[PDB]
DNA sequence: TTAAAGTTAAGATGTTAAG
DNA sequence: CTTAACATCTTAACTTTAA
């Protein structure tokens, strides 16, 4: 309110704690395994024995969706020269949830936990603020800065989707464990809540911001402490992400798989 | 189709006896107490007939012929307090009274309460 | 004690039978003293 | 200390006079016709669903409204820590196995409409399997985010992550394209307070009534907290 | 009285020994 | 197979304390 403390700013206090690190330039911690097509790329040939799989896949909700459908998940190959004791972190929806978990349990991974992101629209925030009353600002600079509109009732601020059911405001990330025998998994858990509110953009909700992806990455990193860099991840890193982009993916201790056009 | 008569029909058909009334109306007296501590009219009539059937004062043998369940002695005494109309039960020991004279001296107790000019929620104090 | 049964989370009958059992405790204590 | 417990006994007498008058007033206003918070159109049933006779419910619902249920809600008693968890949440009611929850007939109670099954983290796949084999098709999810008394996320203990959410899964059964079942309504996220032990928010009933106005609703595993209008509700401690 | 820290009870956790 | 016991947490309400 007056001292700049509302419902919105009380739930958006984590944003100032996390700041994106610079691009590593050591040629010791980023692995460039760029191939033409992942479904046409033979996996488990350069990597090995990873413990955190990230699949940043844009799901094909319908025919008009410009993403990758579940048939590209059917053709995925995961074996013992790949994630064996680890955890998959894959973006999931509601329409294809049953098929996603059913086809993942056909590979050995079973569901363990949920971690979603409550979408708060910056456009709705500024529109509500200007209705109550802070102009000439598109939500892009509101994302890039911390100058957020005040809001004590946040249930009005959520994004307006176009679902033919209960409206959609959800970015659930599915976690799937790959229990193995005679190899315990070292975890440092309970360090992060399954829900954090994050600010999104209107008519473009299919992406998390730099700070939100940082939150997810640090969540994975503190969850599994032996997969990040302790003097031994020389080439054979214990964390790998699939699909990627030139935005936030090259990480110290992370194999990055790209998708050539 | 209205939902009032619909609700009365559903309650009259498949709801419990302590939830719906005789015409299907909602028994609201049951829903502001606990679960299992409601005072049913059947329990009321059982207490009324057990007052005459057995001795008074001691409620152990009254609880014997009671529902043999959620029939604690203190609640039986506390509801007989209003049944007969006074709080002093200890001075009424050994007195067997039926329902007609129970209503008679209940009316008498409420009457002497309104003459003594300190009546408090239709209960005469002593 | 006396203040441990006066809770706002306690229904009136439960409170009242607590005080009745508590009178039973005082009655037995006076019987013990006498 | 004879005088001490004598004065205690006098205080006991005064307090019991106070409480006797309080309950006498309560009984007098009960007999006078005081109404409770339960709406007059609610249909409560209090019996164990294992021993319930769903044939009678089927016959009555068919013969009265000329239609079957169009929404079923479910808050199953999953198997968790019973009464002394010693680290986390107590779950102060009986627990039902997955076989027992699966046994009861739900596909008979519906032809066209929705289901609402609230799953916990340990029983997410189990709930998906139940509502996939009952004839329903997984369509939607409603998540309850728990805020606290001053309006921030209320975090609760977990294993992999701290748990501050609750999950509900929604599968349709048959034809939806009719006059009922309005589309593009409500939100899947309910941000609301922690108003009791496993007490889901009242906004789920508001969202249900937004989904289909003045419909025929069923709700298994009920308590007196909701007992809403035009709702048939089966419970154990109702 | 006063606000300012200690202390405690509450939250629908997943995994493993003990019969 | 089932109950009991494990940490590796956060937050609000209650309690004590210096001012
Ligand atoms: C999850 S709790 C109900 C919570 C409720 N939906 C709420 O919003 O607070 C499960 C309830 O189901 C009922 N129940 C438990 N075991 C049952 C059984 N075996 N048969 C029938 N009902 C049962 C009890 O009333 C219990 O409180």
């Amino acid at each position: 309110t007056e001292p700049g403390e509302d419902q919105l700013s009380l739930l958006l206090k984590w944003r100032s704690s996390y700041i994106p690190p610079q691009k590593p330039t050591n040629e010791d911690e980023y692995k460039k395994i760029i191939c033409k097509d992942i479904s046409s790329e033979k996996l488990e040939q350069h990597a090995g024995d990873v413990s955190a799989l990230f699949i940043n896949i844009k799901w094909k909700l319908s025919e008009g969706q410009s993403g990758k459908s579940i048939e590209d998940l059917k053709k995925l190959a995961i074996s013992d020269k790949l994630i064996n004791n680890g955890i998959i972190f894959i973006w999931s929806e509601k329409e294809i949830l049953s098929q996603i978990v059913d086809v993942l349990e056909a590979k050995g991974f079973n569901y363990i936990e949920n971690f979603m992101i409550n979408q708060l629209s910056a456009d709705k925030a500024l529109e509500m603020q200007r209705k109550n009353q802070w102009s000439d600002i598109t939500p892009e600079q509101c994302i890039e800065q911390e100058k957020f509109p005040p809001n004590n009732y946040v249930q009005d601020i959520f994004v307006n989707s176009e679902y033919s059911f209960f409206r959609k405001s959800k970015k659930i990330l599915l976690m799937l464990r790959k229990f193995n025998k005679d190899a315990q998994l070292e975890l440092r858990h309970q360090r992060t809540s399954d829900i954090f509110f994050d600010i999104f953009e209107q008519n473009k909700p299919n992406d998390v911001s730099k700070k939100g992806m940082e939150f997810v990455y640090k969540m994975i990193e503190t969850l599994l402490p032996k997969a990040n860099y302790s003097e031994e991840n020389k080439g054979a890193f214990k964390m790998m992400e699939l699909y990627a982009d030139d935005k936030s993916q090259p990480r110290k201790g992370w194999i990055s798989v790209y998708e050539q056009e | 189709l209205d939902f009032t008569q619909y609700a009365k029909n559903m309650r009259k058909d498949l709801s419990n006896q302590d939830i719906c009334l005789e015409d299907g109306a909602l028994n609201h007296s049951y829903f502001l107490t606990k679960k299992g501590q409601y005072w049913t009219p059947l329990n009321q009539k059982a207490l009324q007939r057990g007052i005459e059937l057995f001795g008074v004062g001691n409620w152990k043998e009254i609880n014997y012929d009671e529902f043999s369940g959620k029939a604690n002695i203190v609640e039986l005494e506390l509801r007989t307090c209003m049944i007969l109309g006074i709080n002093d039960i200890t001075e009424y020991y050994g007195k067997k009274i039926s329902e007609e004279e129970q209503e008679e001296i209940k009316k008498s107790n409420i009457a002497k309460g309104k003459k003594e000019n300190k009546l408090k929620d239709n209960i005469y104090q002593k | 004690t006396l203040e441990d049964i006066e809770n706002e989370k306690f229904t009136n009958l439960e409170i009242l039978t607590h005080l009745y059992n508590l009178k039973a405790e005082i009655v037995r204590r006076l019987a013990e003293q006498g | 200390s004879k005088k001490g417990l004598q004065g205690l006994l006098q205080d006991i007498e005064k307090r019991i006079l106070h409480y006797k008058q309080l309950f006498f007033k309560e009984q007098n206003e009960i007999a006078n016709g005081k109404r409770s918070m339960v709406p007059d159109n609610s249909i409560p049933i209090c019996s164990d669903v294992t021993k319930l006779n769903f044939q009678a419910l089927i016959d009555a619902q068919m013969r009265h409204a000329g239609k079957m249920f169009d929404v079923i809600m479910m808050d199953p008693p999953w198997q968790l820590s019973s009464s002394q968890p010693s680290r986390g949440v107590a779950i102060a009611y009986d627990s039902l196995s997955d076989e027992k929850i699966q046994n009861m007939p739900i596909q008979s109670l519906q032809q066209d409409g929705f289901i609402f099954v609230w799953a916990i983290n340990a029983k997410y796949r189990v709930t998906i399997k139940m509502i996939e084999n009952w004839g329903y098709k997984l369509v939607d999810e409603i998540t309850w985010v728990k805020k606290t008394v001053n309006g921030k996320i209320a975090k609760g203990h977990g294993f992999y992550l701290q748990h501050a959410k609750e999950s509900c899964l929604i599968g349709v059964k048959g034809d939806v394209d009719n006059g009922r079942f309005k589309k593009n309504i409500a939100s899947d996220v309910i941000f609301s307070e922690r108003r009791g032990q496993s007490q889901k928010p009242e906004e789920i009933y508001q969202y249900i009534n937004q989904l289909c106005p003045n419909g025929n609703y069923l709700e298994i595993f009920a308590r007196r907290n909701n007992l809403h209008d035009n709702w048939v509700s089966i419970g154990n401690e109702l």
